């Protein structure tokens, strides 16, 4: 069984800026001192 | 476009060659016409004998 919270203090959702965050390794291949271009599902900058 | 992403080197060299040609045209015009560094004005009087 669960209890539904009754006390509520709600405000509009705030928004902030993602400063070049959310980059992940696109593959499991080691790469060093190289500049690689890839298209994928990325979080756009800012 | 996603397929063409692996021919970036080919496109980069193509654009490099074309940019070189484009700069070369302006260079050619400069060498031919911009030899004189001062814009001399024709005299008001045309007493050229
Ligand atoms: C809270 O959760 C219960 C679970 O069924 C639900 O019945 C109830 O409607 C919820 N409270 C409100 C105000 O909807």
């Amino acid at each position: 069984q669960c209890v539904n919270l009754t006390t509520r203090t709600q405000l509009p959702p705030a928004y902030t800026n993602s400063f070049t965050r959310g980059v992940y390794y696109p593959d499991k291949v080691f790469r060093s001192s190289v500049l690689h271009s890839t298209q994928d599902l990325f979080l756009p900058f800012f | 476009s996603n397929l063409l992403l692996q021919y970036g080197s080919f496109c980069t060299q193509l654009n490099r060659a074309l940019t070189g040609i484009a700069v070369e045209q302006d260079k050619n015009t400069q060498e031919v016409f911009a030899q004189v560094k001062q814009i001399y004005k024709t005299p008001p009087i045309k007493d050229f004998g």
